[PDB]
């Protein structure tokens, strides 16, 4: 079980400003991370796959970066549709383990 | 356009068994795996396991080896999961989730959530 | 033949440990310890495949040699402890041999064997 | 992108793929050149692709079985990507075979007989073996896929079937078995724990050691016979025997490489032979 | 889905009317028949009987009599109809026949029928078995017949005869399993509920009767290729 960790627990932001999360792994997992966005009373909705490759249908503000152990997802200009919980998942070794969750706020 | 329709909420008693259906419609059912994820209270996603629909070759997570056994219904396009010997800790949402269409995609298509209550 | 010989030596070492564990007489144990002496001295020459690129004047090689030295040391202790017919203390020495084996030898041996097969 | 799937195209290859696919075809064309005296560039590439396709398609049959226990590059693989790739490869093979028929002067009944009967005759008796008895049923594929690739390559060039191209391809048939057996040896404990059965598990640790040496040292005896009795040129593969001794002492990257050297020197032996110095040419 | 339903209908139709179909089949065979180098054979006849006995001893493990009795009755009629056809298209051919006979699929369909619990349920079980084992066997009987059939155009006489026996073996073997056998297995269990194979078989059946997809897709391409080889060799050439 590759234990994943995440570093603001609750992130307080303002509309327009840039934000950044940090899914720091315990082991070296190559470039295998996946960032899901779960809103209130909804399902997880894939945003970035393998730490950098954007998903067709997602707004362009979602941009992933980093490799090796430290990974970072960042949004440039948050809207009313970005207030949600963000989990990171490794698909490198089995079982696949999720992060903790980074919640947004106004 | 793939959708994974899922069963409704289930109220049960401790020690019972429950069965959840994920009616996968919109694609060749026997081509992809059918994974399962448990979202407990406190918002912590855990991977239960997977099942190959063609054979029925399951492959579980070592934590969920005892109390979660996946089966498949190839006739009606329905993947099942049976939770046995329930306790207060197993009240959670359960998603069915499969991979993207092409190679080198991660899990796009999720279900909707079966709100199990003990 | 190296990995095969290594495997044989290791298995015969377990076999010797087991016959010592199930022994009731003196002469058997008295020959077993000399067989262990022989097996250990044969395995001492058998250098690990993991440490081939480095010269024998490295700390790890001295540690490997010292590990084998503390094995044979306890075998020698078992000789001078069991030559008068007392097998219980020799058994206890064999039990401590397991601990030092698992401490260095077995960890290293289970590494050398793994390394050897991979190249071939 | 193309690279993320180029990393997926290594899924249909094994360490013994070069020795089983491409070395036979190269030998067969050398035989055809040494026998008849005219060689075709186009047919060589066609044969080279037609054989690799059928080999790769057969490797994916074994790849699909590795989803049973969870024995399975750095991407999430599903059992649709294997099926789609196996189908594509085999279709590529058949298209290459059709183009070879059109270009060459071989009769269609014989080209079908070899290609569909021999090369693609594996698929008939696999599917029922299960994930345990794959490695055991693979010896039988490697014994027959080697000589038939040499004949296929030879026949397409010359324009009729022969019998000697099977006899000339015994050394290359044995050298590939050495790689497969040596690979099965190191995975003995893991396959035994997982419930898998191979030859090396069935016969034991020491009989494996005898079999490995037999398969390693027979080719050199065959070349030693052919060198002194038939043609002095065909002693060129005996320049690798110091490596074979090193391999016998250290007991599959080294084995796989030895096969490549043996195969190369064997082909260069066949080419450099004097006119009418080799049997049945 | 569409083929499974069709084979279901066939299975149920044959299972429902045993007496008429078996008489019709035998009558047809009567109307067919009564209308009008040692070393190679030795090695072939030595290996073939070993293969048959291996398969019988594999069947022996189940621990039931009726499965052996039914598997035995399939063999006799397949061997009989092959003898009829091989006489009509002309002792020494049996070594190649006994290699191509498929007793696993004959046993499987019987095991489906033996897991029943009532005389009405047996027929529905035969139909359910037929639906799973119909397409899988038809495709194999197609491929193997075409693949052996390509050798009858080669030129070599021994091979041209050895392949002809193989083709007529596979076809006569398939026809029996489709027509005669399901009626026979229905009728034997009809005239005789002391058959315990439920709890063991009812889990493994639907996983076992699944071949490899990578094989089953390649067989269709091979089938489609061989049809062109044949079609081009016969008519156009
Ligand atoms: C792994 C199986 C698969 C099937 C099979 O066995 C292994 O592989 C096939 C393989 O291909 C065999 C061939 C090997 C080489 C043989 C050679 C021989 O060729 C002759 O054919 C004349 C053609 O012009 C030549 O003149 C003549 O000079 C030459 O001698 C022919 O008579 C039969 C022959 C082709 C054989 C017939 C039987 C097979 C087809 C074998 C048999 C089905
Ligand atoms: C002109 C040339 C051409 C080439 C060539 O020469 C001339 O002609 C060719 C000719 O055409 C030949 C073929 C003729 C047809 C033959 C048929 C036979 O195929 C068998 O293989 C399976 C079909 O692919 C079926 O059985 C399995 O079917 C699977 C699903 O389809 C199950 O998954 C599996 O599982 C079951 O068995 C195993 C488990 O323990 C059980 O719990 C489980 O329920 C079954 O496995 C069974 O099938 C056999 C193994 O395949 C064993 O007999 C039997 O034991 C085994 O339980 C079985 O129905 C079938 O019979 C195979 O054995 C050899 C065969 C292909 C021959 C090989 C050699 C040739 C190609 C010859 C030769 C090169
Ligand atoms: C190996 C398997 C797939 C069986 C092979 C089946 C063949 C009998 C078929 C496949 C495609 C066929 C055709 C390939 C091309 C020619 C020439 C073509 O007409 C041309 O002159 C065009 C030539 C060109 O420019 O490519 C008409 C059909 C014909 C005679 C056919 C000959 C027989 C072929 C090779
Ligand atoms: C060149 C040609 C003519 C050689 C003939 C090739 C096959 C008929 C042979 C090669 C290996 C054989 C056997 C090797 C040992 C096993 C176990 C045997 O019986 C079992 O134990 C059942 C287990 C299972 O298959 O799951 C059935 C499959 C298999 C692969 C056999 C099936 C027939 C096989 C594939
Ligand atoms: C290898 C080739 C020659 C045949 C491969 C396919 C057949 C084994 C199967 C496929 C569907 C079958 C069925 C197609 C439709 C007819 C008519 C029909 O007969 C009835 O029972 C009357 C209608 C009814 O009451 O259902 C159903 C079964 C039957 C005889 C079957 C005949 C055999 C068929 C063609
Ligand atoms: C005799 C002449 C005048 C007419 C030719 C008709 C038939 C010989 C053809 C028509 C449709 C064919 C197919 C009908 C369905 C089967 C099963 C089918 O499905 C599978 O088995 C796929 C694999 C699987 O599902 O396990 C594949 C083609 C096949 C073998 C074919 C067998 C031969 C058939 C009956
Ligand atoms: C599409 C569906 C219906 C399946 C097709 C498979 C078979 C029903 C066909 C395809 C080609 C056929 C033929 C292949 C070559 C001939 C030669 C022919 O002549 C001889 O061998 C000498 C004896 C004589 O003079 O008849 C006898 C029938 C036979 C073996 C046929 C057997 C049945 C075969 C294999
Ligand atoms: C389970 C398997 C191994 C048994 C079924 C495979 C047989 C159908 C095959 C294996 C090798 C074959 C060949 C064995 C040797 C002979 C003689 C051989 O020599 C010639 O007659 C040359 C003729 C010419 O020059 O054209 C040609 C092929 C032939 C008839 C073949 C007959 C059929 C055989 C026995």
């Amino acid at each position: 079980d590759i234990l994943l960790t995440q570093s603001p627990a609750i992130l307080s932001v303002s509309p327009g400003e840039r934000v950044s999360f940090s899914c720091r792994a315990s082991q070296s997992i190559g470039t295998s991370i996946h960032w899901y966005q779960q809103r209130t009373n909804g399902s997880p909705r894939l945003v970035i796959k393998y730490a950098s490759e954007s998903i067709s249908g997602i707004p362009s503000r979602f941009s992933g970066s980093g490799s090796g152990t430290d990974f970072t997802l960042s949004i440039n200009s948050v809207e009313s549709e970005d207030i949600a919980d963000y989990y990171c998942q490794q698909s490198n070794s089995w079982p696949y383990t999720f992060g903790g969750g980074t919640k947004l706020e106004i | 356009e793939v959708q994974l329709q899922q069963s409704g909420p289930e109220l049960v008693k401790p020690g019972a068994s429950v069965k959840m259906s994920c009616k996968a419609s919109g694609y060749s059912f026997t081509g992809y795996f059918m994974n399962w994820v448990k979202q407990s209270h406190g918002k912590s996603l855990e991977w239960i396991g997977r099942i190959n629909p063609y054979n029925g070759d399951t492959f579980y997570n070592q934590k969920f080896k005892g109390k979660a056994t996946l089966t498949v219904d190839k006739s009606s396009r329905t993947a099942h999961m049976e939770l046995r010997s329930l306790t207060s800790a197993d009240s959670a949402l359960y998603f069915c989730v499969r991979r993207g269409e092409d190679y080198g995609s991660s899990y796009n298509y999720w279900g909707q959530g079966t709100t199990v209550t003990v | 033949a190296r990995r095969l010989a290594l495997e044989d030596n290791w298995e015969t070492l377990n076999d010797n440990l087991k016959v010592i564990e199930k022994a009731d007489n003196a002469a058997q144990v008295k020959d077993a310890l000399t067989k262990m002496r022989a097996a250990a001295l044969d395995a001492q020459k058998a250098t690990p495949p993991k440490l081939e690129d480095k010269s024998p004047d490295s700390p790890e090689m001295k540690d490997f040699r010292h590990g084998f030295d503390i094995l044979v040391g306890q075998i020698d202790d078992a000789l001078k402890l069991a030559n008068e017919g007392k097998v219980k203390e020799a058994q206890a020495a064999a039990e401590q041999l397991k601990t030092t084996r698992n401490a260095y030898i077995q960890k290293y041996l289970e590494r050398a064997r793994s390394t050897l097969q991979k190249e071939v | 992108s193309w690279r993320q799937k180029c990393a997926s195209y290594v899924l249909a290859l094994r360490p013994w793929s070069f020795s089983a696919s491409l070395t036979p075809v190269a030998l067969g064309s050398a035989l055809a050149y040494r026998s008849q005296g005219v060689l075709d560039p186009r047919l060589l590439v066609g044969c080279a692709v037609a054989v690799l396709a059928v080999h790769g398609a057969g490797n994916l049959v074994s790849t699909y079985y590795d989803f049973s226990k969870g024995i399975d590059v750095d991407r999430i693989l599903e059992p649709q990507d294997v099926v789609r790739f196996g189908v594509f490869l085999y279709t590529l093979g058949c298209v290459c075979a059709a183009c070879l028929y059109y270009l060459s002067t071989l009769k269609l009944e014989h080209l079908a007989l070899i290609y569909f009967g021999g090369l693609s005759g594996s698929f008939l008796y696999t599917g029922g073996i299960g994930f345990k008895y794959v490695a055991l049923g693979d010896l039988i594929i490697l014994i027959t896929f080697g000589p038939l690739a040499v004949m296929f390559a030879y026949a397409v060039q010359v324009g009729s079937l022969a019998i000697f191209p099977l006899v000339y391809a015994i050394p290359l048939a044995l050298s590939t078995e050495a790689i497969l057996h040596s690979n099965n040896t190191r995975d003995m404990e893991s396959d035994q724990e997982a419930g898998i059965v191979t030859l090396a598990i069935l016969i034991g640790p020491t009989f494996s050691y005898v079999l490995y040496n037999t398969l390693l040292f027979l080719p050199y005896l065959i070349f030693s016979i052919l060198a002194t009795h038939c043609s002095i040129s065909l002693a060129l593969p005996l320049l690798t025997i110091p490596m074979a001794f090193s391999l016998e002492r250290q007991f599959p990257q080294r084995t796989a490489k030895l096969n490549l050297l043996l195969g190369l020197f064997y082909v260069f032996g066949i080419i450099l032979a004097p006119a009418g110095s080799l049997p049945r040419l | 889905d569409k083929l499974s339903r069709l084979f279901r209908m066939h299975g149920l139709f044959v299972a429902s009317h045993p007496w008429e179909v078996i008489v019709g089949t035998v009558t047809l065979t009567i109307c067919m028949m009564s209308m009008n180098d040692i070393i190679i054979l030795t090695i072939t006849r030595c290996i073939a009987i070993l293969y048959i006995y291996f398969q019988f001893q594999n069947l022996r493990q189940l621990g039931s009599r009726y499965i052996l009795g039914i598997a035995g009755l399939f063999t006799i009629f397949s061997s009989f109809v092959f003898s009829t056809v091989v006489i009509h298209f002309l002792n020494e051919a049996l070594p190649f026949f006994l290699l191509l006979i498929d007793l696993s699929r004959a046993s499987a369909l019987a095991k489906f029928a033996l897991s029943s619990n009532s005389q009405d349920e047996v027929r529905e079980n035969i139909a359910r078995g037929m639906a799973i084992l119909g397409p899988t066997f038809t495709l194999d009987a197609l491929v193997e017949c075409l693949v052996i059939g390509v050798g009858t155009m080669s030129g070599v006489r021994q091979l041209e005869i050895m392949c002809c026996f193989g083709c007529m073996s596979v076809l006569a073997n398939y026809f029996v399993f489709m027509t005669f056998f399901p009626a026979c297995v229905s009728l034997v269990l009809e005239l005789s509920p002391i058959w315990q194979l439920s709890h063991f078989a009812r889990v493994l059946e639907e996983e076992e009767n699944r071949p490899n997809p990578v094989t089953q897709r390649v067989k269709m391409i091979m089938s489609l290729g061989l049809v062109l080889v044949h079609a081009h060799s016969r008519w156009i050439a």
